[PDB]
């Protein structure tokens, strides 16, 4: 599976959530910005690599980073 | 069980009710009217159009590859040696196609129409009427050719390509009008 | 399915990737599935004795065939 | 009463303040640079209407003045042809010895020692030999003078500018309303019976008053000079009469039906004029006044104000059947919403029309003197099979547009474009079968040839002395078309050319026409032809059919037309787009059109045209095409090395120019290798530490240097492949068949 | 460009017409036309419709290194979503299609990746520059000495 | 409050359920086609040509032996949408219920959903169907949607630094780890 990280320079836009395609990422509470919420993905067994996140994500140097690993039928983007 | 007719506005024979494949309502001459003919004939067009079929492909293709024609092929091959050999090599398979397998008494009951020789499990009343259709199609076919035989005394793909060259110097009103 | 056994993440993919992508990573040794320093100069000195055999033969097939099939 | 003129007075002011401020057609664009990328998007999305607003009828209106401003420039440049050919030209010599003097219409200043080019062309002359057909085609017009070209380039320099001014007017003065537009029905109506009846009809009245006379006269040996006026055949119907003997009965036969009076200029001998090796005129003008006729009634069919005629939606919609759901209903509503949809529909017929033109114009030569100008036949066969096959694909390219752009499902519920989209894994399946099939049982057979060639093994080899694949039907079909003129054709004389048999025709020594024969070759090359097409058909079709959905992508569309990808991930989606696909059908199309036009250019010169010594006929390659082409190995050496030997002997002589061009194009291909394999990451770093040293000497410049995006560097890459291999190919041609033939 | 002009540069010396080498060799229609082109003719004659010579075996090695550095282009020019979408199709005709179906895959057919294709259309284009090259010089130099 | 729902009752409606599989079937092959039509008098032809309802992008094997998706939502009119394999369908007043093939053409449904009908339908559930009958539930898989911040989720996967924070691959040489996982908040598998 893919691995998506958040770190910690995040300012809560929800750009990236929104521009997920299989519902990897969420918005969590936090206290570290101004919006009082980060980002986060609990399911990355969904993701298929797109990097859509990252193209979404307005701070410099992402605050959301999707490493690519070991392929699955899932994260392949398979429909066979 | 909706099915097509022979003839427009006919009514089908009251014994043929579209219960097998491939009937089209059509027996005027009332050959079928009995049951146990109606299977036996049933076996027979099957098997006369299986073979209506090979005929016509194997009296078509060595035409098709300059090996000579169908009719004249006994200049060269003697026939009294070709139908010994054939007869020795036939009869125990016609045999045992009669016979519904190798057994005296039948034994080992084998539809002796629609034996199981299908590695492709193929076989529905559908294909089934396919296969009759196809088999009265080749059947008429090699009507034609016997009679495109006697009457052209050329060859059947000589005579289509003579059609298509010379569609109205060559068909059955021209060939016919002359003494032939 | 079995191979690559050098690589769990390659061999769990279902996949033709798995084929191709375990050929092409067979000689890396370090990014092997628990691999250690000592097992890896282990299996680098032994590929080496590999490779001057197929040299050795190389030549001797060389030496060979023009013996026996040529005019010197 | 209902088709009505509906308009809107001044509604765009006329001022140069927009000009003066670039990207002010886009809501981005206008902010200003940046970055480079600006400059790069700037040019790209000029002429996209759509992309600038929503309304359909200011769309509409801008396309409709860009319309004349195409016109303009198209006037402009046979403004430039009638010009050079009056006054930089050899035309009047010419046409005093059509057979010697070699058709030139551009000089070259004396500088750096380009002079080398005007080359010694006959007529007292020195100039570029030019094959682009002019000088025949103004004969058969009947102009003779140098005035009269001059006469028509200014005219054509003031119908240029009317036409810039009726852009400028129906833009920014009096712009018709979108009801206007959509009257699809009386655009019809006009179009068939104004545009192309009238036209057929005045076109042949200038045959009939004009061009029949001063062809007849100068192909009886007249010398222009002391050729009548134009006009002199109007005034004086005694100079007509002499030619053409019915026109002494006036137009009495016509009005009382008795039509056949006129069978001496208005005939069906069919064939070529044994002089000049074109048609014969007097066919000419009875097929365009025949053509007259029947678009002029055509253009009678569709319902405007007058209760008579057919409605097209009616007509649409009544034919549906049972395997096609609801049939052609919603297609009416494409075809009078979407701008793309007609676009792609025009562009595939004018494709379609353009490689029926060089078929039609190489076989049936119709311009005098043409057909032993064979560096002409070459040219113009080769230049409109190029127009089509980029046609072809820009067609497919604005269908793409249309389904991402303008597809509604509400419209298309169970139509045929729905049905379509339900089965597109069946389509394109189907498709990639057929493509595999003709691959292997074309190409390899040239792989069986080379190789049994290679091992020794000649008579192994699919071939006319070996393995015979004949192509027999079309053999048929020559022979029918040859007999045509005894049963089928029967008012005919001769058949429509020699092509389907017969003699040949020759003027002077050279070889107008023969019959072309096919066998074994022909067969080959003919599966080739339909491996390429079919090739090209599955990648437009299937960037059509998935333009907005896919098994890898479901949303496509959302991403739009024009994408380079969605991501790395899903094993990798790269080009994925429908703009990708008609990137790749480019090089298939390039693939295609090349080989079709090697055919020809091998069949012709080893096969049809030569010189004749009494009945003898000597082929230019001396009838190598038969054999030598059954190999891969022949086409590179019996056509590719061998006729190369002109171009790249042409250095020191007046055909240098296109040695030089012949270079030049191998290095413009080579280059766009560069584009085409590499990728942006590399070059955006290797632009950062340029950027470094500006920085550090302090020249670095406020728009910040940005590596082309992914989809510009493939259509940088597209581009210039497709120039770099057509400029080769062109060099190639026109060098040796200057030189030779 | 380091062993074109070794090449070129030697069979002008052996063959004692040097002055060819000097004076082509400064522009780029000498290269094309008497390095090129002239060293090319007894190559592609090695088979021909009158026969073959031992040649043959060079030419036919000859448009075989044309074929795959060609071959390699079509790696390294069409890219991945491309290929994994037309893949897509086959898979689906293979399911669907009769009697067939029941011939299934252990591994699932998908295109290769990105830096998969880029390796194999460098390995394509590789083979066929050396084997173009190599059979060139060989029948070249080999037919005239 | 909010429950995790369950598909058995949005499938309990007997006329969704029936269309959801009439779309989700394959096309059928050309002879079983040709015996429909073979069966038939000439009137009823389009009859048997309206029998069919699916397409060629709906489920393939794999759906049978590894996974499907559901979505199911309500919509107030009958309307045609695009489905995300191509073609359009209708939904119906009420309850409507479509099997897919992969999470990411559910989800393309339901953005379609949420973006282009005038009264915006919000109400989608995805559930994930496993062939043993096991249904887990996907979406939205708290109840809210996941861009709207909602108390009771977890940090998953944070790494409490800057990405220029991270350590050099050459440092953890042999160890068995990567940068990128070093103290990582709310690790997932
Ligand atoms: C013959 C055999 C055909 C097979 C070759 C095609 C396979 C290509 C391929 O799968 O390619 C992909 C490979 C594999 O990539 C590797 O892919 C790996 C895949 O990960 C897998 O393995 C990882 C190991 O860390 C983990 O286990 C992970 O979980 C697992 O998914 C990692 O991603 C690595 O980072 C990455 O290096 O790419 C590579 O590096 C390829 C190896 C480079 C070798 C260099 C060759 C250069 C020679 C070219 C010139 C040829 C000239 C011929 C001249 C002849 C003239 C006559
Ligand atoms: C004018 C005389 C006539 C007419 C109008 C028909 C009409 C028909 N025949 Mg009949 N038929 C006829 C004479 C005729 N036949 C004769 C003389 C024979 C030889 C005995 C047949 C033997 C025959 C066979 C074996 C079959 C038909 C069938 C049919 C149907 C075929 C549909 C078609 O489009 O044919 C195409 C031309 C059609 C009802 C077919 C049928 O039953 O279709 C439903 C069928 O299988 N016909
Ligand atoms: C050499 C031995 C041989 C034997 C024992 C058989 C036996 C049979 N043939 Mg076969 N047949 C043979 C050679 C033979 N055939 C040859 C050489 C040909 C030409 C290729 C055929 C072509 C043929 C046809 C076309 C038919 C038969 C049929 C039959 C069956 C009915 C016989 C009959 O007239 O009933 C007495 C009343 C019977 C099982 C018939 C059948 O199967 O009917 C149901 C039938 O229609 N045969
Ligand atoms: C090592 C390189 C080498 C190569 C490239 C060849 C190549 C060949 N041999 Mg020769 N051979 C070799 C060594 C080699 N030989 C040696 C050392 C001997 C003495 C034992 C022979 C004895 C021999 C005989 C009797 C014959 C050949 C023949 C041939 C020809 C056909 C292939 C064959 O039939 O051989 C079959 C192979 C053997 C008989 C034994 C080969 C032993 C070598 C070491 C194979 C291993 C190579 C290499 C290390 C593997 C690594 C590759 C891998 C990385 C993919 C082919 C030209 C045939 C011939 O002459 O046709 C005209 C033939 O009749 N060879
Ligand atoms: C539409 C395309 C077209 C093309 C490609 C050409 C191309 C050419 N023209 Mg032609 N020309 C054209 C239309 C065209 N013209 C039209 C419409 C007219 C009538 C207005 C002319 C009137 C014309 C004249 C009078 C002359 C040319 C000349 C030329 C040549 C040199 C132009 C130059 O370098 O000066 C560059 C010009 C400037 C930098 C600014 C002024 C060049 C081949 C010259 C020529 O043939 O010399 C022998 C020449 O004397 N042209
Ligand atoms: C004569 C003066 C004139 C002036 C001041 C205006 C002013 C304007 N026009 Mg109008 N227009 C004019 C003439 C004029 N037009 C004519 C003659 C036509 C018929 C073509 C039009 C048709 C028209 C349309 C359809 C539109 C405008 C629009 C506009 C506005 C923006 C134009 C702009 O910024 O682009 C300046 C662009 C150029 C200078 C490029 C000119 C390209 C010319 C036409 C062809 C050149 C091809 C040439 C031969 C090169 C070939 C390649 C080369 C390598 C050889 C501006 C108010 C636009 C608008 O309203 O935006 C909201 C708009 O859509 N105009
Ligand atoms: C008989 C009437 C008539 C004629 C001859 C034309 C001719 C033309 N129209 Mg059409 N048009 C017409 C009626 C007509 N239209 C009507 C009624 C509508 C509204 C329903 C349209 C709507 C329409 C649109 C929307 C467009 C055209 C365009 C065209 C041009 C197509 C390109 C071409 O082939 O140039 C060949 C060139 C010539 C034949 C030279 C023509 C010279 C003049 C103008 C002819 C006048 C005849 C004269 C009085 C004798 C062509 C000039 C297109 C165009 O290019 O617009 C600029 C275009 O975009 N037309
Ligand atoms: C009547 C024909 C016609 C018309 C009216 C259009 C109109 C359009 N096209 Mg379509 N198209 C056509 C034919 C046409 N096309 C053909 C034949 C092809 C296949 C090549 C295409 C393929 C195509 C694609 C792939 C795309 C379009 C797009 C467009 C739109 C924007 C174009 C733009 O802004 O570029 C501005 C113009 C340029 C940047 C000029 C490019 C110059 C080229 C690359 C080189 C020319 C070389 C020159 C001839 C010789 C050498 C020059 C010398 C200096 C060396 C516009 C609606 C685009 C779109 O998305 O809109 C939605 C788009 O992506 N077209
Ligand atoms: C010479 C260079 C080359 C070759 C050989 C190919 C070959 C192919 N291209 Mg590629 N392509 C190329 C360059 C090439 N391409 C380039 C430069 C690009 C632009 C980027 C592309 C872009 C491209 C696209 C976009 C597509 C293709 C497709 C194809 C496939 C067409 C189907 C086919 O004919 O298979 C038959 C195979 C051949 C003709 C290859 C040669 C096979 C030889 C002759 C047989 C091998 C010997 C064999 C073992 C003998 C068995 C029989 C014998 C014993 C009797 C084919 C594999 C298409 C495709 O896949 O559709 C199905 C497709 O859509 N190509
Ligand atoms: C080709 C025969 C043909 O077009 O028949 C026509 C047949 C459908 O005809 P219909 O009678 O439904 O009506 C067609 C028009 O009236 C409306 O579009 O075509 C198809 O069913 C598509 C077949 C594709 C098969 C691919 C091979």
């Amino acid at each position: 599976s893919h691995s998506v990280k958040i770190y910690n320079t995040c300012i809560g836009c929800t750009q990236c959530v929104r521009a997920c395609p299989t519902d990897v990422l969420e918005m969590v509470p936090w206290d570290g910005c101004k919006a009082g919420q980060i980002a986060s993905s609990p399911r990355t067994e969904d993701c298929v690599g797109c990097k859509r996140c990252e193209s979404a994500c307005p701070t410099d140097f992402l605050s959301v980073r999707v490493y690519l690993g070991s392929e699955t039928s899932r994260s392949m983007g398979l429909a066979y | 069980k909706y099915r097509g007719l022979w003839f427009p506005n006919i009514t089908p024979p009251a014994y043929l009710t579209g219960e097998f494949p491939a009937d089209r309502g059509f027996d005027p001459a009332g050959l079928a009217a009995d049951p146990k003919v109606y299977e036996r004939m049933r076996i027979a067009e099957v098997f006369n159009g299986r073979l209506a079929m090979l005929a016509i492909v194997g009296c078509v293709y060595p035409e098709l590859l300059g090996n000579g024609v169908w009719f004249e092929v006994w200049n060269k091959v003697d026939f009294y040696r070709f139908a010994l050999i054939s007869l020795q090599v036939v009869a125990p398979l016609e045999y045992w196609r009669g016979n519904g397998g190798f057994g005296w008494d039948g034994e080992e009951k084998y539809d002796r129409s629609y034996p199981g020789f299908d590695p492709c499990n193929l076989t529905t009343e559908y294909t089934k009427a396919a296969e009759i259709k196809n088999g009265r199609l080749a059947m008429i076919g090699m009507f034609g050719l016997e009679v495109q035989s006697h009457v052209t005394a050329q060859g059947p793909v000589a005579n289509l390509i003579e059609h298509l060259r010379h569609p109205l110097a060559a068909n059955i009103g021209a060939n016919l009008a002359h003494p032939w | 399915t079995k191979f690559p056994k050098f690589s769990q993440g390659l061999a769990q993919d279902p996949t033709t990737r798995r084929i191709w992508f375990g050929i092409a990573t067979s000689h890396d040794f370090e990014s092997h599935d628990g691999m250690t320093e000592n097992n890896l100069y282990q299996k680098i000195f032994a590929s080496h004795f590999g490779q001057l055999a197929i040299i050795f033969l190389w030549t001797s097939g060389n030496l060979f065939h023009v013996a026996w099939q040529g005019n010197f | 009463k209902r088709v009505r003129v509906a308009f809107v007075s001044n509604p765009v002011e006329t001022s140069f303040e927009k000009w003066s401020r670039p990207g002010h057609f886009s809501r981005l664009l206008s902010k200003g640079p940046n970055t480079t990328t600006w400059i790069w998007n700037l040019h790209a999305d000029a002429h996209d209407f759509d992309n600038h607003t929503t309304d359909l009828e200011d769309i509409s209106r801008k396309v409709f003045s860009a319309h004349f401003g195409q016109l303009a420039i198209i006037e402009i440049w046979l403004s430039g042809m009638f010009f050079h050919g009056a006054r930089f030209s050899n035309y009047e010599a010419w046409l005093l010895d059509p057979i010697h003097v070699k058709p030139s219409a551009q000089i070259v200043w004396p500088i750096v020692g380009q002079e080398i080019l005007n080359g010694d062309v006959g007529g007292n002359f020195q100039g570029i030999q030019i094959t682009s057909g002019l000088f025949q085609l103004w004969r058969s017009c009947g102009i003779t003078s140098e005035f009269q070209l001059y006469i028509t380039a200014l005219t054509g320099l003031i119908f240029s500018a009317v036409l810039f001014f009726a852009g400028w007017f129906h833009y920014h003065k009096a712009a018709p309303k979108l009801e206007w537009f959509q009257n699809v029905e009386s655009m019809l109506n006009h179009h068939l019976s104004g545009l192309l009846g009238l036209g057929c009809l005045s076109w042949a009245g200038h045959q009939i008053h004009v061009s029949l006379p001063i062809n007849k006269l100068l192909d009886s040996g007249v010398n222009p000079a002391e050729l009548p006026l134009p006009h002199d055949f109007i005034l004086d119907k005694s100079l007509i009469s002499q030619l053409y003997p019915s026109f002494s009965k006036g137009l009495a036969p016509f009005f009382t039906f008795h039509w056949s009076e006129y069978s001496d200029f208005l005939t069906f001998r069919g064939g070529l004029n044994n002089v000049t090796g074109g048609l014969w005129l007097t066919d000419v003008a009875h097929h365009h006044l025949a053509l007259a006729v029947l678009f002029i009634l055509a253009g009678h069919m569709y319902k405007t104000n007058w209760k008579i005629g057919h409605d097209i939606k009616g007509l649409l919609e009544s034919h549906t059947g049972p395997f096609t759901g609801q049939g052609h209903k919603g297609l009416y509503e494409i075809f009078t919403n979407s701008w793309h949809a007609q676009l792609s529909l025009n562009l595939a017929m004018m494709g379609s029309l353009s490689i029926i033109v060089a078929q039609h114009m190489y076989s049936m030569p119709p311009y005098p003197y043409i057909a032993i100008d064979y560096g002409t036949e070459l040219s113009l066969f080769t230049h409109h099979y190029w127009i089509g096959g980029f046609c072809i694909v820009g067609a497919a390219a604005h269908a793409a547009i249309f389904m991402v752009r303008d597809y509604d499902p509400a419209l298309n519920f169970n139509n045929l474009l729905d049905r379509v989209l339900l089965h597109r894994d069946a389509i394109i399946s189907h498709l990639n079968w057929v493509c595999i099939f003709l691959g292997l049982h074309s190409f390899g057979l040239y792989i069986h040839n080379d190789t049994l060639s290679a091992l020794g093994r000649p008579q192994d080899m699919f071939s006319d002395s070996a393995i015979q694949l004949q192509p027999v039907f079309a053999q048929w079909i020559q022979n029918t078309h040859y007999l045509a003129p005894t049963l089928t054709a029967f008012n005919l004389v001769s058949p429509t050319t020699p092509v389907w048999g017969g003699d040949v025709v020759s003027i002077s020594g050279k070889v107008a026409m023969m019959p072309i024969k096919l066998g074994t070759a022909d067969f080959l090359v003919h599966h080739i032809h339909a491996f390429t097409i079919h090739v090209t058909v599955l990648i437009l079709l299937k960037g059509v059919l998935f333009s907005r959905s896919s098994r890898l992508i479901p949303d496509k569309a959302s991403l739009g037309f024009r994408f380079p990808c969605d991501g790395p991930g899903r094993g990798g989606t790269c080009q994925v787009s429908a703009w990708d696909h008609v990137f790749l059908g480019l090089f298939w199309m390039y693939n295609s059109i090349s080989v079709a036009i090697f055919h020809f250019s091998w069949k012709m010169q080893s096969d049809v045209w030569g010189t004749v010594l009494a009945n003898k006929v000597s082929h230019i390659t001396g009838g190598n095409f038969s054999q030598g082409s059954l190999t891969i190995n022949g086409w590179l050496r019996d056509f590719l090395w061998a006729q190369s030997s002109q171009v790249i002997q042409s250095y020191g002589s007046p055909l240098s120019a296109y040695g030089l061009m012949f270079l030049g194009a191998h290095f413009v291909w080579a280059f766009s290798l560069m584009f085409l394999f590499s990728g942006r990451g590399y070059w955006q770093e290797l632009i950062e530490s340029i950027v470094w040293a500006h920085n550090k000497l302090k020249v670095a410049p406020n728009i910040q240097p940005r590596a082309l995006s992914i989809t510009q560097g493939r259509a940088v890459g597209v581009a210039h492949y497709l120039l770099g291999g057509i400029a080769t190919t062109w060099s190639f041609f026109l060098a040796r068949i200057i030189s030779v033939g | 460009w380091t062993t074109f002009y070794w090449h070129w540069k030697h069979i002008t010396l052996w063959q004692g017409n040097v002055g060819q080498f000097n004076e082509s060799s400064t522009y780029l229609m000498g290269w094309l036309r008497d390095y090129l082109w002239l060293n090319s003719s007894q190559l592609i004659n090695g088979y021909n419709p009158f026969g073959m010579n031992s040649l043959a075996v060079w030419g036919w090695m000859f448009l075989f290194g044309h074929l795959v550095w060609a071959t390699g282009f079509m790696f390294l020019i069409s890219w991945r979503g491309y290929w994994q979408e037309l893949i897509e199709t086959l898979v689906w005709a293979h399911e669907r299609t009769p009697i067939t179906n029941v011939f299934k895959w252990t591994d699932k057919p998908v295109a290769l990746s990105i830096v998969q294709a880029r390796l194999v259309g460098l390995a394509h284009f590789s083979v066929g520059y050396v084997f173009t090259y190599a059979a060139f010089l060989i029948a070249s130099t080999s037919a005239k000495f | 409050a909010w429950t995790v729902p369950d598909l058995a009752d949005a499938l309990k409606n007997t006329s969704a359920v029936a269309k959801a599989k009439g779309i989700a079937t394959q096309l059928p092959t050309f002879w079983e086609l040709r015996d429909a039509l073979s069966e038939v008098p000439k009137s009823k032809f389009p009859e048997v040509f309206a029998s069919y309802k699916g397409s060629t992008g709906t489920l393939l094997s794999a759906a049978e032996k590894e996974e499907k998706y559901v979505i199911t939502w309500t919509s107030p009119k009958k309307q045609i949408f695009e489905l995300p394999t191509g073609g359009a369908a209708e939904m119906e007043e009420g309850e409507n219920i479509f099997f897919f093939a992969r999470k990411e053409q559910c989800l393309a449904l339901g953005a379609q959903l949420r973006t282009a009908f005038k009264p915006r339908i919000e109400n989608f559930q995805i559930f994930r169907v496993f062939p043993n009958g096991e249904v887990q539930y996907l979406h939205p898989k708290d109840g809210v949607f996941p861009e709207k911040v909602n108390q009771g989720r977890t940090k998953a996967n944070h790494n409490p630094r800057s990405i220029g924070e991270n350590a050099e691959p050459a440092s953890v040489k042999f160890t068995g780890t990567t940068p990128k996982d070093v103290q990582t908040e709310g690790a997932v598998a």
